[PDB]
């Protein structure tokens, strides 16, 4: 009860949340080197043969 | 070879447990067990053991069931879990308390 | 209450046109007498999208005839008189046909009113665990975990050893679940020790989840320990295919093939990580590791290595390899660097002093932002 | 025909393998593999390999 | 033992056979779970003539299924258990 009217004023000046406007107007990186490697390996296995 | 063993065992083990009565057919059954082995068909021979265990369990006061219980770790030596190689050496050696067994059996 | 993974499974491949068009249609064959059979057009609805009425009105029928029996059957057992316990097997025996045709909803209500009553002790936590069951059939990974914790709050106090066992196994799988596989990998093996099965998955299941999560976790010697040298693993042979493809990537890796590695990881991604659900989800997560981990030994052993040498040894290009090996150089698992020019892979893996120091100064940080945060506001207060 | 000599066999190999190995290491830093794969006898490849096992 | 002086005597006798299997199965509880019901095997066989003994054939059932590292009290772990217990005594009291 004490912080509130501090948290209400800081809050005007932002005005509104971004958060709801946003739906409005609309390997963390990495990517599964599994499919990469199955097409590598074929590659390789040529050459090879012909070594 | 093969052939002749697997058949042979297979025709005489029918004929002597719808004739002959159910002493006879326990006794075929080891054989049978002993001679899968043989052939490396190791599932077969400890699928053999599993018929047998329980109800002869019940009459295992015999050399020839003692055997089983001898064959049975052997089973297991080649499958390569040597947890239930050593269990099965020990279940032999309860039925084996008395040391009065055949020569044969002694050595194994 | 058994079947009901046993459909799902095979509709996960139907699902499925990662599998070949052969192998979806073995799928498809199955699975389509036992929905017309087991009667499970709830479940089915969801899937039949996501891959007749008259299984309908046999649901119908069905859920009338075994919904009339039951429903009856209780009333019949309110009147002779066993007012705890005649009542609650009676109550039981109506989720048992919600529990066959995928219904948890309805199975749910009827297990609630057993549960009121009050019976055996060890006859409620097998009722608990039938519940946390059902969030394996929906593979909902949400469902399975509240469950689990109103089953190991009565499996204490029941002090049940028996029932102790199984929870064991449902807890691998929540575990396997999800990625962590540090709990996981640990739980799943000593159930291959001690299975208790009453109204249970199959033990196969166990065999393939312990040889995974052992992969992943598990240092060099103690994978040996306990994996290779599972007694249960080895006796049960290589039979089942699933099982089969992940054992010969364990024996290469420890015998330390380099040529075949690298075409198992193919074969096991193929056969093993896709058809399982659950693991379906972790297939990138365990591949990117092993990867890492043949490098990481091989690294351990050289201080310099040729990139002729370390790419033909697994069986691909050096062009592979070097792209494959920036991939997983900023993760700092290998510690080592290409040199483009020399043509050396040079290793730094520092253990020096100052690379124990790192480790205890990260500590230290997060000691010092709580000490603020307790502090600051207390202080105002 | 002896699958129970064949296992001790490879285990012979790696432990006389050790006992000529601490030897070797004790007066040498930096030493060529060419010159440690005379001592033992055995091939330089093999030597190689085995090593990074140890 | 001059009568009324000592104000009770008690004897306790030596256990029946429903006595025995009172013992016998609250200690298994505490153990695991002997499966096919084999608490009965032990009291059919023999009568103990005291809870020792039957303590006695507690410990070893758990002895064996121990060294297993299977939890499980099968029948085949009791069946050891009693003739081992039962040897003993008898080695004992000839």
């Amino acid at each position: 009860t004490k912080k509130k009217n501090e948290e209400i004023n800081k809050k005007s000046l932002e005005e509104d949340d971004e958060f709801e406007d946003f739906p409005i107007d609309t390997d963390d990186v990495e990517v599964d080197d599994d499919f990469t490697n199955e097409l590598k390996a074929e590659l390789d296995r040529y050459k090879r043969e012909n070594q | 070879s093969l052939d002749d063993q697997i058949f042979v065992c297979e025709k005489s083990i029918e004929f002597a447990k719808r004739e002959k009565r159910v002493f006879l057919k326990h006794s075929l059954s080891i054989k049978l067990a002993t001679l899968h082995y043989q052939k490396k068909q190791y599932k077969d021979s400890l699928a053999l053991i599993n018929d047998l265990l329980r109800e002869f369990k019940k009459l295992d006061d015999k050399p020839s069931l003692v055997d089983v219980h001898l064959l049975e770790s052997k089973v297991y030596h080649k499958l390569r879990n040597l947890a239930k190689s050593k269990a099965s050496l020990t279940a032999a050696r309860t039925a084996a308390n008395s040391i009065y067994c055949p020569t044969q059996t002694v050595a194994e | 209450r058994v079947p009901n993974y046993e459909v799902s499974e095979k509709a996960f491949l139907l699902t499925q046109s990662k599998v070949s068009i052969e192998q979806r249609k073995e799928a498809a064959e199955f699975v389509l007498a036992k929905i017309k059979e087991e009667e499970m057009a709830p479940y089915y609805k969801y899937l039949c999208e996501e891959y007749d009425q008259e299984l309908y009105n046999e649901l119908c029928k069905k859920n009338e005839s075994k919904i009339k029996e039951l429903n009856e059957k209780i009333q019949k057992l309110e009147e002779d008189d066993e007012g705890e316990l005649e009542q609650a097997q009676a109550w039981i025996n109506l989720g048992e046909y919600y529990a066959q045709i995928g219904d948890k909803d309805n199975a749910e209500k009827t297990l609630g009113k057993s549960l009121s009553k009050a019976i055996s002790t060890g006859a409620k936590i097998d009722v608990m665990l039938t519940i946390a069951r059902l969030g394996f059939f929906y593979n909902d990974q949400l469902y399975v975990k509240e469950k689990l914790e109103a089953v190991n709050s009565m499996i204490e106090k029941g002090g049940d050893w028996e029932r102790r066992n199984r929870y064991k196994t449902y807890y691998g799988i929540h575990c396997l679940a999800v990625r962590n596989f540090k709990e996981a990998a640990k739980l799943l093996v000593d159930s291959l020790a001690t299975f208790t099965s009453i109204e249970l998955t199959s033990y196969e299941s166990i065999a393939t989840y312990a040889s995974v999560t052992g992969l992943f976790t598990l240092e060099r010697t103690d994978l040996k320990s306990k994996v290779i040298d599972s007694p249960e693993l080895l006796s049960l042979i290589s039979t089942t295919a699933a099982l089969q493809s992940i054992s010969s990537l364990t024996i290469s890796l420890y015998a330390s093939d380099y040529a075949s590695y690298f075409p198992y990881l193919l074969e096991t991604y193929a056969n093993v990580l896709i058809p399982c659900k659950y693991l379906n989800r972790h297939a990138d997560f365990f591949v990117r590791e092993m990867r890492r981990k043949v490098y990481a030994q091989l690294l351990e052993s050289y201080k310099t290595l040729s990139l002729k040498s370390m790419a033909s040894a697994f069986g691909v290009s050096v062009a592979f390899l070097d792209n494959d090996l920036g991939k997983f150089i900023p993760n700092k698992q290998l510690n080592c660097v290409i040199d483009r020019v020399n043509g050396i892979v040079e290793t730094n893996r520092p253990d020096n002093k100052n690379a124990q120091y790192h480790l205890l100064v990260k500590q230290g940080d997060g000691l010092l932002t709580k000490l603020q945060k307790y502090g600051a506001a207390v202080r105002l207060t | 025909g002896d699958e129970l000599t064949r296992s001790h066999f490879n285990a012979l190999y790696d432990t006389l393998l050790e006992s000529n190995l601490c030897k070797i290491i004790e007066p040498f830093e930096c030493v060529e593999i060419s010159h440690i794969s005379k001592i033992i006898g055995l091939d330089t490849q093999q030597v190689e390999g085995k090593l990074s096992q140890m | 033992l001059r009568p009324g002086r000592i104000d009770r005597k008690i004897e306790f006798p030596p256990p029946s056979v429903a006595a025995r299997a009172e013992i016998l199965r609250i200690h298994s509880r505490k153990m695991n779970l002997t499966r096919g019901i084999n608490l009965r095997k032990v009291a059919e066989k023999m009568n103990g003539c005291s809870g020792a003994d039957v303590k006695g054939v507690c410990t070893e059932a758990g002895m064996y299924a121990l060294r297993e590292r299977r939890i499980h009290v099968t029948q085949e772990d009791f069946e050891l258990a009693v003739g081992k217990v039962m040897n003993k005594n008898q080695e004992t009291a000839i």
